[PDB]
């Protein structure tokens, strides 16, 4: 009882938290590992994702060696604020939260030999730049880069506690993704240079593939059916001018409605995606089926089946099938 | 002069203990001045309110003998003296104001009476019953009590000028109109103990001018427009078919607006009932023509349009009479 | 006077850094919750928000006092001077304690040394939702309570009151859901380092189907039925059957796009997508049937036989599709 | 046509090798260098992503320097302390780093390659 | 050397809990506001944002000092130990005091004992609106501020210069997309509450909405749709499918325009001027099709007159409607516009 | 060794008064600033502001913090910043800003032996940007960031870009969703007033909006609808149902496109180039339908008391619409 209090009071006598351990003598090596409790939602509109992690950091501080009956000392967060800790920050973090409900979710442990373990529970919102040119058949590698903010490569170096593949552990039920599929993660470390010097950066990349079935049912299938419906009018007799005219214009309106809804399901970007080109081609096909009828009607003087209609019943399904094969082989083979 | 009085008062004063602890309950008189009632968010079932909340109690430990009658202070002494832990029970989110300084007032009389007022913005919770929407009336409450002190330690009581309001037009109510205000007091039994809960109920009634212009009238006009087919000759098949199906499409378009500003409640509101019935009327008008065309051409009955010209306007007027009586009056 | 002396004696020499029974048996911490409300069940964010009164009971011999039969309710700031458990919520994304008018926290002491520590917390807890059966889906959302830095050799959790520890669940009204039941689980998370206490509170939410019946299924059914009227229209009425078929296709597209805009964005196939797509296929085939009839009659067994066959097959196939859909998802 | 033209190299007993990218801006792409010994395999040497983070292989850690000119859309490699073991074909690669930024299968745009011969 | 000594001696025996001249006089605070940018106005929330440099000058005889220096700039830590006015905005919702990269506050002390307190604030304030004339509406958004705990018997507020020149707005400090900042009116008064009488300083900014967007987006498409509906009166009565499709498709077009027009407007439960305009256009389009139903009810021959039996004469109902409908719509537009543009 | 550094730091912080600037009674302290931009996001036209995250470094010399005998630059704990003097630098057009604090407050304090102090901050700030959208979407924007000293004139403090034009880095690595940074500029100037001159730094960008999405979703469908409305001119005048249904359905389609682009695009309540083009196409399809109404009235109404008007329109409408496009694209480009 009183021995613990004595050791706690004796620990901080003469300690200076403003100085890193081994200042001017060696490099402070920090061993880190991450346990991801949940890989939260990925926001396409904001180009960011949320992740809930248990961040663990271990290092050696000779100034905190103690001798006593106990082998491990557990520090109160108030006492943990009086001891130097690495200033680890996330390079691509946008707005992170250090949970303190109902108490600060931090834990500092000291072994008898002066080795400190610092575990904290964090919710990190990090930016994931995306190339949406192949939307909705795109794949991304959302990064998570962290490192020291103030200490250069010559002062503090980060390392993974175990082999890098096994250092970052994701829970079995961790994935909380509706639109993506977490294929895996790669763990690596590198060196960056800024105007303040060289820094060590620890990076983890999570590889996500978007689910395509939703866009197939909501957008691709209705567009294909609408184009087939527009080409169906080629089999009506040429004397039904109001019928084929209403068919053409209402198919154009249906395609316009589908295009607008399909765009409303895509984040607001100003470049052209793959679905934008698919919709534009379907729009061109529906427009052409009506220009074709206008050309058939311009020569309708019993009347025979128009040779324009006969050629269009073959050309339009063939041209649309060729476009479909080119489009899918273009994007499903990347 | 005043500094000596303040130092004497603060000397030997423990703010962990309520006044008259272990002797009698601390009687607290509460007043509220509603600066404005913000918008009612029916989607999240909540509403915003900005108030000046005043509390008055007696602390015999703060008596001072001097020529000064009352000490008028700022929020500086708030943390120095004991303050009731009043909290709002149905508040999803509440914030005080700090610009440019903590918007608080503290006044201490020589006999020990303490007045503590502060400005608050409260997002209170209100469970809206929308069965009669848009002809719905609500009484959104606002309850507060001590968090830790039971009825044997802190007792709340309304002062004579309990709840006061200013210009009701300046309030931010777009969809509702303030039509009354009440205040109650009761004892709520919880696991920790029995607490004195004071409630203020604000009565709100929705205005139907926008829903009349935007939904009820266009739907009625479209139903009447769908009755035009009955006066078109039955030989004009494309005309009556295009009129019927375009009226169905327009009614489908209008049915979108029915559920726009309200949550996804799974019971039939009055607006949904009216829209669904109008959709059924235009559906039956088109089915009526399909039946007349089939029997007359593809196969009393020949006079079906004559009876439809009478039955459809009559059935719709009967429906409107029942709807507007069961909702406007009953 | 005497209470001030007793409280000061209790707080004199207290070491916040040491748990009760520091070198002895683990301290037994009992917990009970009063759910004030639940709201903002977000399928997009896969989480939910609840406000609750989280109360903890434990015994500390260092805080025992004698000579006072009362239960001392202290100011909440004394909680900063006492030891409290490091209780946290594992699946919590963003939580806070309300602080109006003061911090919503209570500390109550008992003469035998029992401490009651209450907090009013609004927390957003992550809930993994499977929506493949949406809107006919049943969700199971939990709340995990755990100790951050203590094993079972130091702290133990139990529900105070057994199955009655959590109260207020039966009074929760969710516009889109209904709470079928809730369960309490008290288990130890056994690891290599040691066992960690854990308490689980779980609700089973059932989505209400009435909203989708009124907004999604009935409009699609009525439009699909209207698309069958062309089967009874004479095959010569090309401008009427074509207009009816393509306008019903446009109406189905309008309904589908409106629902895609008003329903939450869940980018994978759900039961509502399968139903909407099935209705779109049925109206597509209904228009294709007339296109086939027109080509057979004009371009080239019997013209009237295709229509007579379709007048039976289309209602039959659509009813079989509904029977399969409703049996598979219920 | 998107191309990765590679310059520099040749017979070297300090060597700088460039890689000009045309037809597509690689501002947000990971640009890497790869070495292919004769008949053995394709070996990862260095890489740099959008955030200027530099990655290097164990055998070339501290020896080779990678730098990206985001304005000119080009990537340069600085070779120092060259050894006969480094005599191989050098390629310039650019990709999104899907399934590891060190695997050759993750890169799609490849340069025509440059031959560097070291004699001692 | 002397600077540090003076700073240390300034707060000797100073009680920041007491206002200057307590029990002797009334604390007089002179205030002026520099509006760097009149921020966006939220019609949905009925609030407006504004970024200002708030300046307050008063006299505190307890802070007199002597030395070579004439003006003392105070550190924020030292400035937090000195009594300052408790000025608050009566209609403010959630104001932000900027803290980047340091607290944006400045306190200057003269040897006479006068203090100058300048702070930079973003003020979100309530601006009640009556949108019955939307979009042809004008509003006067107020900004009221004063002391919270001190009545007029203790603290009063005055403008440093004439009220017109005591509130200064920058030349390019206008962040309004839909409104125009016509000008500001500056005044002061007394407000009596349950605790006393308080001095209130008010500034009203006058805004006028821009009608051009609603004319191009709503009024013109509705007028043209009505004209299209009235155009069908010139079609021959024999073309029943054409005039029927014209009538119902114009009704659907009006429904689409009414819906998108009410999407832009914030959700109010009362009818605006645009709601009435759309309702009247809806009535006109409905009546055009009812008119055709009446014309069709008196048509005998299905066939129409050809280039060269008997044919249907031009309906007198059509002839009258080709004049009555455009005339009634023109009169309605003349009344509607003269009613709201003269506001 | 380490104890020597500890005592050196104690000596430096002994007697240091954070209330006095370096060279308090002498020349102004020159403060060099550089910015490393990490990313730009949420360029909002509705709120007329953009949010950027940057590493903001400030160098200045303080002779009170000069130490000898240590050949190393002393990077100290960030909380020592609360024990030193730092410039009162604020962003003039900032609306809402904060410093990241995970896992700790992202700031640095590096001391150099000669007394030079490096003070770095990681700041995410939402800066106001007044945008002129009359040419939207064929527009350019100029968004700035003003850096000023709150309470010090040029007699006390001075600002300059350390490194000159290379002070700001990371601009070319930014990838905005719907913009494209063309160029950026650095401006150092003094705001001259009667009281005195105040230092000011200005970092400005030039944003060019991408047009591909607007081409595919706004202009091309409207052009196709307008061309479809011309089909009525090639149908016989007696096909009343066909020509009326085509005309009024093209009017309905144009209305659908206008209203849905109104909802999809940001709420900008004044006339833009996109609105002018959509209104022009709506007028063209309106006139195309009115042409048929005129033809039908000529043939049937004033008949007893028509291919020429259609032949005339088959040329005038494509020509007038092409001229309207030529004027439109020459005006806004
Ligand atoms: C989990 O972590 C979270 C954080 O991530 C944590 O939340 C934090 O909780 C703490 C409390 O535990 C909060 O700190 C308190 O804040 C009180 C005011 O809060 C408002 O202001 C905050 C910023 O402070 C500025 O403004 C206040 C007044 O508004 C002012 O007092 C400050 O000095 C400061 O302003 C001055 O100085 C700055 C520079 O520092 C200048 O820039 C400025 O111009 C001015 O000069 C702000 O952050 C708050 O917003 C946050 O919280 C609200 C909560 O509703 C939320 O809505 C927001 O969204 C946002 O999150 C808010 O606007 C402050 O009064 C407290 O200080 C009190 O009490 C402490 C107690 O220890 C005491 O030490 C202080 O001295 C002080 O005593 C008071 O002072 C009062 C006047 O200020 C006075 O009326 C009282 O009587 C009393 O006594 C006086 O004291 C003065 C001064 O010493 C003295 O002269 C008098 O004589 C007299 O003695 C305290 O700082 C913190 O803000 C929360 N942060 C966040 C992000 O939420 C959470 O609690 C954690 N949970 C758990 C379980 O651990
Ligand atoms: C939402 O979804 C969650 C997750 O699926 C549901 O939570 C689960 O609820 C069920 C039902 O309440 C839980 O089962 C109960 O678990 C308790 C605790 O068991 C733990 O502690 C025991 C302490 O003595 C220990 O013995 C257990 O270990 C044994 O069992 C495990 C397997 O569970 C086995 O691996 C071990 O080897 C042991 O054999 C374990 O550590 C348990 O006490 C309950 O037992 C009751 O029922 C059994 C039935 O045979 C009976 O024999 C007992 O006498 C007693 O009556 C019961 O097994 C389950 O643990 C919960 N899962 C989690 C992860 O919390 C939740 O219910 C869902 N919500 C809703 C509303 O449905
Ligand atoms: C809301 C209006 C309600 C009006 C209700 C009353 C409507 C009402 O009275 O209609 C009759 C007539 C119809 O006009 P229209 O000229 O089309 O009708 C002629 C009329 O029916 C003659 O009687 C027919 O000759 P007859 O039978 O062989 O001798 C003649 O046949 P044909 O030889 O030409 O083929 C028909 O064409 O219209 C008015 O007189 C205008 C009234 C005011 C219209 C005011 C419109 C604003
Ligand atoms: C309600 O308030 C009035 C004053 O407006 C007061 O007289 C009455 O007693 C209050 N009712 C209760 C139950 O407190």
């Amino acid at each position: 009882t009183t021995v613990f209090t004595r050791i706690l009071d004796r620990l901080l006598d003469g300690y200076d938290n403003r100085l890193r351990p081994g200042l001017g003598e060696r490099v402070t090596e920090v061993k880190t590992d991450i346990f991801v409790t949940s890989f939260g939602p990925v926001s396409d509109h904001d180009m960011e994702y949320t992740i809930d992690v248990f961040f663990r950091q271990s290092w050696k501080d000779e100034r905190l060696k103690f001798k006593g009956p106990m082998t491990v000392l557990r520090l109160n967060n108030l006492m943990a604020s009086k001891i130097w800790t690495p200033d680890t920050f996330f390079h691509n973090g946008k707005k992170s939260v250090a949970h303190n409900m109902t108490m600060p979710n931090k834990l500092l442990r000291i072994t008898e030999d002066g080795t400190l373990l610092y575990t904290m529970r964090l919710t990190v919102r990090a930016e994931c730049p995306m190339h949406l040119e192949d939307f909705p058949m795109d794949a991304h590698a959302c990064p998570l880069k962290f490192g020291s903010y103030a200490y250069t490569r010559a002062e503090v170096v980060y390392e993974w506690t175990r082999e890098p593949a096994r250092s970052v552990v994701v829970a079995e039920d961790g994935s909380r993704l509706n639109q993506y599929d977490l294929l895996g993660q790669t763990v690596d470390s590198g060196i960056v240079q800024s105007s303040t010097g060289e820094y060590v950066v620890m990076t983890t990349h999570f590889h996500l593939k978007r689910k395509i079935g939703y866009f197939v049912i909501q957008t691709y299938l209705p567009c294909i059916m609408t184009v087939i419906l527009s080409q169906v009018s080629f089999w009506l007799n040429r004397e039904s001018v109001p019928a084929r005219t209403v068919f053409g214009v209402t198919t154009v309106l249906t395609m316009t409605t589908l295009s607008i809804s399909a765009r409303n399901s895509l984040p607001k970007v100003a470049y052209a995606t793959a679905m934008d080109w698919f919709i534009a081609v379907c729009y061109a096909f529906v427009f052409s089926a009506l220009i074709e009828f206008a050309t058939v009607n311009y020569f309708t003087k019993f009347n025979s089946v128009s040779k324009i209609d006969r050629l269009s019943r073959i050309a339009f399904p063939l041209l649309f099938g060729i476009f479909n094969l080119v489009y899918w082989a273009t994007y499903l083979n990347r | 002069d005043v500094t000596v009085i303040l130092n004497n008062l603060l000397e030997g004063y423990d703010n962990k203990l309520r006044p008259d602890i272990g002797v009698k309950p601390t009687l607290i008189h509460t007043d509220m001045y509603v600066n404005s009632i913000g918008p009612v968010n029916a989607i999240n079932m909540e509403y915003t309110i900005d108030i000046f909340f005043a509390q008055t109690w007696y602390d015999r430990r703060l008596k001072f003998n001097s020529t000064i009658k009352v000490l008028r202070l700022n929020s500086n002494m708030v943390g120095k003296i004991w303050i009731p832990d009043t909290f709002f029970r149905n508040s999803k989110k509440a914030d005080a104001h700090w610009i440019t300084t903590p918007n608080r007032m503290l006044r201490i009389w020589n006999d020990g009476r303490v007045l503590y007022t502060l400005r608050l913005t409260i997002d209170a919770e209100c469970q809206l019953q929308l069965h009669n929407f848009p002809m719905d009336e609500h009484s959104c409450p606002l309850e507060f009590s001590s968090y830790g002190y039971p009825r044997e330690e802190i007792v709340y009581q309304w002062k004579r000028s309990s709840v006061e309001v200013g210009d009701t037009r300046s309030w931010r109510l777009y969809q509702f109109s303030f039509v009354g205000l009440r205040n109650t007091t009761e004892v709520v039994k919880t696991t920790s103990g029995d607490y004195v809960v004071m409630s203020v109920y604000f009565d709100l009634s929705r205005r139907m001018g926008y829903f009349t212009i935007q939904t009820y009238i266009p739907c009625t006009l479209i139903v009447v427009l769908s009755w035009v087919s009955f006066w078109i000759n039955k030989d004009a098949v494309p005309a009556r078919t295009s009129l019927g199906i375009t009226t169905v499409l327009t009614m489908t378009t209008l049915s979108t607006i029915a559920r726009k500003s309200l949550p996804k409640v799974s019971y039939v509101t009055a607006m949904d009932l009216f829209v669904s019935v109008c959709f059924i009327f235009v559906f039956s008008a088109l089915v009526e023509y399909g039946t007349l065309h089939y029997f007359v051409s593809n196969r009393r009955i020949a006079k079906m349009d004559s009876y439809a010209r009478i039955f459809f306007p009559t059935a719709f007027c009967l429906f409107n009479l029942v709807y507007w009586v069961s909702y406007l009056y009953l | 006077s005497f209470v001030k002396e007793t409280v000061d004696k209790l707080l004199k020499g207290y070491d916040i850094r040491l748990r009760p029974d520091f070198g002895g048996p683990p301290v037994c911490v009992g917990m009970n919750i009063d759910i004030a409300s639940i709201d903002m069940v977000s399928e997009v964010n896969m989480d939910y928000t609840l406000t609750m009164y989280f109360q903890q009971y434990w015994r500390d011999k260092r805080l025992a006092y004698s000579g006072i039969p009362l239960n001392l309710t202290l100011d909440n700031r004394v909680a900063d001077q006492l030891w409290v458990p490091d209780t946290y919520f594992l699946n919590d994304k963003k939580s806070f304690v309300h602080g109006v008018t003061v911090k919503n926290r209570m500390i109550r002491l008992h003469p035998d040394g029992t401490v009651l520590y209450g907090l009013r917390i609004t927390t957003t807890a992550a809930c993994m939702m499977d929506l493949r059966r949406y809107p006919l889906d049943e969700q199971n959302c939990t709340l995990e309570i755990e100790s951050y830095g203590y094993t079972t050799d130091d702290i133990e959790f139990y529900w105070r009151g057994g199955d009655k520890a959590v109260t207020g669940v039966e009074r929760i009204e969710l516009p889109q859901f209904s709470i079928v039941e809730h369960r309490l689980v008290s288990r130890n998370v056994v690891f290599a380092t040691g066992a960690y206490p854990r308490l689980s509170l779980s609700f089973r939410l059932k989505r209400n189907i009435g909203y989708f019946i009124l907004q999604t299924y009935m409009p699609s059914i009525l439009i699909t039925i209207l698309s069958w009227v062309s089967f009874w229209i004479n095959y010569d009425a090309s401008a009427a059957r074509v207009a009816l078929g393509i306008t019903t296709v446009l109406t189905m597209t309008t309904i589908n796009t409106h629902l895609r805009e008003t329903l939450p964005k869940i980018p994978y196939v759900k039961a509502i997508d399968m139903y909407l797509m099935g209705c779109f296929v049925f109206v597509f085939l209904a228009l294709l049937e007339y296109a086939f009839v027109n080509y057979i009659f004009f371009g080239r067994t019997d013209v009237n036989a295709i229509d007579r066959w379709s007048r039976i097959v289309f209602p039959f196939t659509f009813s079989l599709f509904n029977l399969v859909y409703w049996l598979y998802y219920v | 046509q998107v191309q990765l033209q590679e310059s520099g190299g040749g017979l070297v007993q300090s060597l700088r090798v460039s890689c000009a990218a045309s037809g597509r801006t690689f501002t947000t792409y990971i640009m890497a260098w790869f070495r292919q010994a004769p008949g053995k395999e394709r070996e990862f040497l260095a890489a740099m992503d959008q955030g200027r983070i530099q990655y290097y292989g164990d055998s070339v850690r501290g020896r080779f320097t990678i730098s990206r000119d985001y304005a000119k859309n080009s990537v340069d490699l600085q070779l120092d302390g060259l050894r006969p073991e480094d005599t191989a074909v050098y390629y310039c690669a650019a990709g999104a780093g899907f399934w590891g930024l060190r695997t050759a299968s993750s890169y799609h745009y490849w340069g025509q390659g440059t031959q560097v011969t070291v004699s001692s």
